[PDB]
RNA sequence: GCGGUGCGCCGCGACCGGCUCCGGGACGGCUGGGAAGGCCCCGGCGGGGAAGGUGGCCCGGGGGCCCCGGGUGUUACAGCC
RNA sequence: GCCACUUUUGGUAAGCAGAACUGGCGCUGCGGGAUGAACCGAACGCCGGGUUAAGGCGCCCGAUGCCGACGCUCAUCAGACC
RNA sequence: GCGCCGGAGCCUCGGUUGGCCUCGGAUAGCCGGUCCCCCGCCGGGGUCCGGUGCGGAGAGCCCUUCGUCCCGGGAAACGGGGCGGCCGGAAAGGGGGCCGCCCUCUCGCCCGUCACGCACCGCACGUUCGUGGGGAACCUGGCGCUAAACCAUUCGUAGACGAC
């Protein structure tokens, strides 16, 4: 997997095959977070081997759709609670962002896991994302946004369109 | 009774690092920047504007020294705003970082 | 992670008065006027109340090693009002066990000679960084008293006699001579 | 024909990076009081660096090896050479164009010195990384002549005052001038400020 | 390999390029730091070398084994007539040194210093500064001469001297005169170029110079031994007798 | 000291980006460097928007951090914003590069031909100023 | 005049075809027969909830009724679910 | 004969010696890996236009002169691409 | 026969196609005024008033080339062009400001009126900086100048030979 753009959010159903000893088999449901639905139902394969006893050929797609955000104009915190592979040994996470869309809090996950951690999106591994209210948060970089009089400056606005004035005469302004 | 050419400056032939292809010229026109700006000068006959020591025709006038070799601006290159042009004859390596005119007449406009 | 803010502000009496010009801050009062230059470390400096009774230092974006400088500033401000309302006084001992050390201070107040520190002859002339006086004191044996505005240059200056009086080649911790500094503080209380 | 640039309170090769190619393209470039370019990392790291670059001399002969220029105008010289193709014919025209003074001679001290904001110390650093002075690594360092330079900016330094206090008066002459003649220039002044010259 | 024997190197490497001197009398490379606070006076000067004489002295440091005893000292005695100071040369300081700003001689110059203009002087027809001193006995000349001392007083910031042997009095063969700029170390510019002109075109002895047991300096050209080998130059061990190529 | 703080509730003009040359509204503050915005009074639709491509103005209008479209809209025209801006001497320059921007070829000829004699007029009323100080010295 | 062939040399234009790199319009399908959002709470009726807690109330201080904090609490002279 | 992925024998090990599979070099240019028999891409008649691969785009040096996006990082021995 | 200033044309090397004549500098801060106020050899600062995505803006400023002819309006008048003195410059020195004369114009600029100028018949190196840099010979005058170097000889402080 490559954490290509943004991601996607994709509800993707599958199950076993028809088989003679049971004909209709249970259908199982994953949220899971690809760049389109190609990549997405292969994931799906992953987790259900890792889970069931279902392959690509023992079995099949049933639904793989998007699931759009359910209200993308209201700023929202989210927990998510991960398992990455280190350089020695796996480890379990839990990890919060604040964000309009779910999505996009997992798209900041796989960056900020690849930032800080170095662990990459093959290695990482989702298993849980939820909305938390705004006392359940565990992390002060998230918890100190929760100010209903939030303020202040942009203090050190350094040049960009830097190349546009190449070779000026003023010297460049940075409080503003 | 003034200048009705735009000024470039002849950058380089079309080249990679261990190849040139002296067919293209690159063209590196004065004010533009970005392929959202290069698009006005793209047909535009170019000229590169040279004296020798003997005596050769000039049209419409009498002969004197001064030359030229002409050619055409066909399309950007890279992001910059640096164009490619193709002179009918190739230029010499000593046209490199002098004044090529890249001309208005082919107007589009 | 990145603070949004960090603040602390600085109570300021009744006998001074803060003036920052810029970032550079001059505190006027009794005894003298001291400035001292902030522009290195990149913070606000807010002048709140009329009579001008607080100073605001606050840092917006500060990571840790960054606001761990919001309240540096706070104390080289309570300092510096101090050695202005107060002013600093720094009395160091003269200990010995045998060659008694033997200091005469010189251009009144601001070289200091010392003599016969482990027997040696190679006599010792330390200079006082500017606006500090050193002075013999009265009524104790084996005293230098350090007058002065503000600490970096009083402090600075009893540290350059202390280590001028040191021991070389031999035990540090049998021969425990030199003068060495025994009460920092105020030339008048509060 | 000529850019006159500044030289204060720019980045060493991220000047000479722009410096460079302004040359190939064919200008001829003057980078001006050189002495007061900057380069980043703090200053024991930047002279261990050149010292390292002194120790670095051809063994049987250092006559013939490299020649450790001192004076800030030689080393950001050297720099830009170091940028340009200069075993070549194109790259010594290139090296004939720059020419790199320490301080502002007087074929330049009238003339207006430009700036490069791309290249420039409070633009290409956080404000809390330390940084470097050239003029003064390179005094570090043996160059010989930083104290007759600044003596020397502190005169055109209060010559530029006089020069900048004529402009003024003239500039608050031409605004009491604009005052009193507004009501016979006021057809002409609202045709430029339709096309938005002067609002 | 390593050396086995660590020897310390012959010869320095300090006074490398041991080439012919590209100058006969020596040049002084720096002359003392000035100081406003001294009167002014000249920092250099130059005599000629004579030979070598024993002195007997009476020693006195106290302490030592020949304290109040008599040594015996190799002299030399150096010949040194007064000087005849000619000209004055200003010089500016500049980010690329310090360089020559106006040069100016006097009126009357001797033919003892006239003589270091030409390489041959029975040749020529005599004919330096004719032209140049023209501009002492007229009016214009006289005030080009104070715009240039004006100038210098104001730009400049060491002031050499221009002084010259006085070969006459000497019992060599040659007559062409040793010229040589003297920095005038001292007060304030004003008071460097007065007294430089002031003493313009006249003499200078050695006790204005130097004084009596003053510790100085000397400056010259070695005596020259020809082109020689390492054991005679660099003072190399010679290589045992039984070797094959020279030893 | 700073004067233009970043809050629930301020406009700001936008630099770059999809919506340049238009105010906004900042209506909440979603991480270090991105903020939910709306202008409402002024086609651009809620969404979020980087703190880089918005220069923070002095206009201060308050309505709560979550409220909708419906109310920052009502509180905008309550103050009625669009002609303080208008009025702004931030906007009347930006008007003004805009206008010197579209200028065309014969109004540049009328430009030229204008203030040519619009700058003949302050030189010599400059140095006839020049002269009158001069007689005033003397 | 028509048909063929070419101009001494240097150039230009026009349309037609092929191959391309772009740019400007415009129309429709599918989805959770899109998710949200817009306008008719200060969309309609009644019922709840709590806070990144608005009014108000108190405490504290900066003032000249405003601002700033801290507490209480559930629409009030803001809003949200 | 030699090299390389993976499997593998002796040897502490080796740019060592000895095997299996397949692809290479030798017989082979070209773009990239600065440099290079074998690596990455790709195999070739002579050309014009377009477009890519691997690899890149401060300057040498074609190409980021994107108002690129989110972080981590101070090194008095920084780091920087099979 | 050489330097200097006071005309025709000829070889050759070529690049170029309007100028920007200047504060220092800060970057969690700047810029510009009044100075009411205090001292110093106009400046330094407090204070107030304006700007600050910079408008006293390099996103900028200046100049603006078709030419002449009549007359009219606005603009100028105290202006334009054309000879002697005062100084201001050293870091690699400024074709700069200022006092008068005797001259001569309402011409220069902005709006109009009036016609005219190979209108070279759609076609490219045009338009400059340009009396460009260098090289020979034709020039008509004037004030100025009529030297050294090297060899050879000698020296011996120097020396393989040159060199000194
Ligand atoms: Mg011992
Ligand atoms: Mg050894
Ligand atoms: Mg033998
Ligand atoms: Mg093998
Ligand atoms: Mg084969
Ligand atoms: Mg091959
Ligand atoms: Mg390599
Ligand atoms: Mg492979
Ligand atoms: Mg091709
Ligand atoms: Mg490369
Ligand atoms: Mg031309």
């Amino acid at each position: 997997m490559k954490a290509s753009g943004t991601l996607r959010e994709y509800k993707v159903v599958g199950r076993c095959l028809p088989t003679p000893k049971c004909r209709t088999p249970p259908l199982y449901r994953m949220r899971i977070f690809a760049p389109n639905h190609v990549v997405a139902k292969s994931r799906f394969w992953y987790f259900v081997s890792q889970l069931k006893k279902m392959k690509k050929s023992s079995g099949e797609i049933v639904y793989c759709g998007q699931v759009f955000e359910k209200s993308p104009l209201r700023v929202k915190n989210f927990g998510i609670w991960l398992r990455y592979d280190s350089r020695s040994g796996t480890h379990n996470m839990y990890r919060e962002y604040r964000d309009l869309t779910t999505a996009g809090a997992v798209t900041q996950c796989y960056r900020d896991m690849g930032a800080r951690h170095r662990a990459r999106a093959h290695s990482i591994q989702i298993m849980k994302v939820e909305e938390i209210a705004a006392s359940k948060c565990r992390r002060p970089a998230v918890k100190q946004f929760h100010d209903s009089k939030i303020k202040f400056p942009l203090p050190h606005r350094v040049l960009r369109r830097q190349h546009k004035p190449r070779f000026t005469t003023k010297r460049p302004n940075t409080f503003f | 009774s003034g200048r009705l050419w735009c000024k470039a400056i002849f950058a380089g032939y079309k080249r990679g690092l261990r190849n040139q292809r002296e067919h293209t010229a690159l063209l590196k026109i004065e004010g533009v920047y970005a392929r959202d700006e290069t698009e006005f000068y793209l047909g535009k006959r170019c000229a590169y504007v040279y004296k020798a020591k003997n005596n050769t025709v000039t049209p419409g006038g009498k002969p004197n020294k001064t030359r030229v070799i002409w050619g055409k601006v066909t399309r950007a290159h890279g992001n910059s705003g640096m164009v490619r042009a193709k002179f009918r004859s190739n230029l010499p390596a000593k046209a490199i970082g002098h004044r090529i005119r890249v001309m208005l007449y082919p107007s589009r406009i | 992670m990145k603070t949004i803010l960090s603040n602390q502000t600085v109570d300021i009496p009744e006998n001074v008065d803060i003036s920052l010009k810029g970032r550079t801050v001059i505190v006027k009062g009794p005894r003298g006027t001291l400035r001292r230059d902030f522009n290195h470390i990149n913070v606000e400096l807010s002048l709140l109340g009329k009579k001008k009774k607080r100073l605001r230092v606050d840092k917006w974006w500060g990571n840790r090693k960054e606001l761990a400088t919001v309240r540096t500033i706070c104390s080289h401000v309570q300092n510096m009002i101090k050695g202005v309302t107060l002013g600093f006084r720094y009395k160091m001992r003269s200990v010995y066990a045998h060659f008694p050390i033997n200091v005469v201070i010189q251009e009144n107040g601001s070289l200091v000679e010392i003599r016969n520190f482990l027997g040696e002859k190679y006599i010792r002339r330390v200079r006082m960084r500017p606006g500090v006086a050193c002075s013999v004191s009265q009524a104790q044996k084996d005293e230098l008293v350090l007058e002065g505005n503000d600490i970096e240059l009083v402090s600075n200056s009893a540290a350059l006699i202390q280590q001028a009086t040191t021991v070389k080649n031999k035990d540090i911790r049998k021969f425990l001579d030199g003068i060495y500094v025994s009460e920092k503080g105020t030339v008048q209380q509060a | 024909q000529v850019l006159v640039l500044d030289g204060r309170g720019h980045l060493l090769g991220r000047l000479a990076a722009i410096v460079a190619k302004q040359v190939l393209l064919g200008r001829k470039v003057v980078v001006v009081r050189c002495e007061g370019i900057n380069i980043s990392g703090n200053f024991y790291r930047n002279k261990l660096k050149y010292l390292a670059f002194l120790r670095k001399r051809m063994n049987t002969n250092p006559s013939r090896g490299p020649y450790h220029f001192r004076a800030p105008s030689r080393i950001f010289w050297r720099t830009v050479r170091g940028m340009l193709p200069h075993k070549t014919k194109r790259g010594q025209a290139a090296l004939d164009r720059l020419k790199v003074f320490d301080g502002i001679p007087p074929p330049y001290d009238k003339k207006k010195r430009m700036v490069v904001p791309a290249a420039l110390k409070v633009v290409r650093l956080k404000p809390t990384r330390k940084f470097a002075y050239l003029g003064r690594l390179a005094h570090e360092v043996g160059w010989k002549y930083q104290a007759v330079t600044a003596t020397l900016e502190e005169k055109r330094k209060e010559k530029a005052k006089i020069h900048y206090r004529k402009k003024k008066q003239l500039m608050r002459l031409r605004k009491q001038a604009e005052k009193n003649v507004e009501k016979k220039i006021s057809k002409f002044t609202d045709v430029l400020k339709t096309h938005g010259l002067l609002v | 390999s390593h050396r086995k024997f660590s020897a310390p190197r012959h010869g320095s490497l300090g006074f490398l390029p041991r080439k012919r001197s590209s100058r006969h009398r020596g040049k002084v490379k720096s002359f003392p730091k000035d100081d406003p606070s001294k009167p002014v006076h000249l920092t250099a000067f130059l005599g000629y070398k004579a030979g070598m004489t024993h002195i007997v002295r009476e020693v006195d440091r106290p302490g030592s084994k020949v304290n109040k005893k008599e040594v015996v000292e190799a002299v030399t005695i150096v010949e040194t007539p007064p000087m005849v100071v000619v000209g004055i040369v200003g010089y500016v300081e500049t980010p690329r040194g310090l360089r020559t700003f106006k040069t100016v001689f006097a009126e009357h110059i001797s033919d003892e210093c006239k003589r270091r203009f030409y390489k041959n002087w029975h040749k020529s027809k005599k004919k330096a500064f004719t032209k140049y001193c023209k501009k002492w006995q007229d009016d214009a000349g006289k005030r080009q001469l104070d715009k240039d001392f004006s100038s210098m007083k104001k730009y400049c910031q060491v002031i050499r001297v221009l002084a010259h042997t006085q070969m006459r009095l000497l019992p060599l063969r040659q007559k062409k005169a040793h010229l040589m700029e003297i920095q005038v170390n001292g007060g304030t510019v004003a008071e460097k170029l007065d007294w430089a002109r002031e003493r313009l075109e006249q003499q200078v002895p050695v006790s204005q110079v130097f004084g009596q047991d003053e510790m100085i300096d000397v400056i010259g050209v070695t005596k020259g031994k020809g082109y020689k080998g390492v054991t005679s130059r660099w003072h190399t061990k010679k290589l045992p007798r039984k070797t094959h190529r020279g030893l | 000291v700073f004067r233009r703080f970043v809050e629930v509730g301020r406009v700001a003009y936008v630099s770059f980006g999809p919506h340049a040359g238009k105010l906004v509204a900042i209506v909440d503050v979603i991480d270090q460097n991105r903020a939910l915005v709306d202008g409402p009074c002024t086609r651009v639709r809620r969404q979020a928007m980087p703190f880089k491509c918005m220069q923070l103005t002095d206009f201060i209008l308050k309505f709560p951090h979550s409220a909708r479209q419906k109310y920052v809209r009502k509180a905008w025209e309550k103050a009625d914003i669009n002609t303080k801006w208008a009025a702004t001497r931030w906007a009347k320059k930006i008007e003004a590069r805009e206008r010197k921007a579209k200028m065309t070829d014969f109004d540049r000829y009328k430009v030229m031909k204008a203030k040519k004699m619009r700058n003949r007029i302050i030189k010599n009323e400059v140095k006839k100023l020049q002269r009158a100080a001069l007689l005033k010295a003397s």
